[PDB]
């Protein structure tokens, strides 16, 4: 599930980033 | 400026305490606050969408390192940004607390070192190019 986990982390990470950009 | 080792220990110590654990049990080892708060917010956003990280992971002592590196490599495959660095800390935190839950406490100090080294070798150049951790503090507040 490593790739699945990383993809979810990345999606929320980018969401987080866009909010505080 | 900021010791990445120090940051990792601070973050992991916090996330372990949220699960009732003391860092000292497993290890003899403004930026910190921003990262702690950002970690909490990240994890709130994550569980609004997906399952808690601690529920998603499949850890064994023999595969923990390989698991850690595969996740982190995919997280940063097509670039770095502050949100992804926060994700990185949150993932390490989840991996530590799950390690303890699953009676593999030996991994806590190892994960902290894997994190520190990945920061120092693979994220630090980007952090420097983006103004350092002070930039993160100013962006997050």
């Amino acid at each position: 599930p490593e790739i699945w986990i990383a993809q979810e982390l990345r999606r929320i990470g980018d969401e987080f980033n866009a909010y505080y950009a | 400026s900021q010791s990445n080792r120090e940051l990792v220990v601070d973050f992991l110590s916090y996330k372990l305490s949220q699960k009732g654990y003391s860092w000292s049990q497993f290890s003899d080892v403004a930026v910190k606050q921003a990262l702690r708060e950002a970690g909490d917010e990240f994890e709130l956003r994550y569980r609004r969408a997906f399952s808690d990280l601690t529920s998603q992971l499949h850890i064994t002592p023999g595969t923990a390192y390989q698991s850690f590196e595969q996740v982190v490599n995919e997280l940063f495959r097509d670039g770095v940004n502050w949100g992804r660095i926060v994700a990185f800390f949150s993932f390490g935190g989840a991996l530590c607390v799950e390690s303890v839950d699953k009676e593999m406490q030996v991994l806590v100090s190892r994960i902290a070192a894997w994190m520190a080294t990945y920061l120092n070798d693979h994220l630090e150049p980007w952090i420097q190019e983006n103004g350092g951790w002070d930039t993160f503090v100013e962006l997050y507040g």
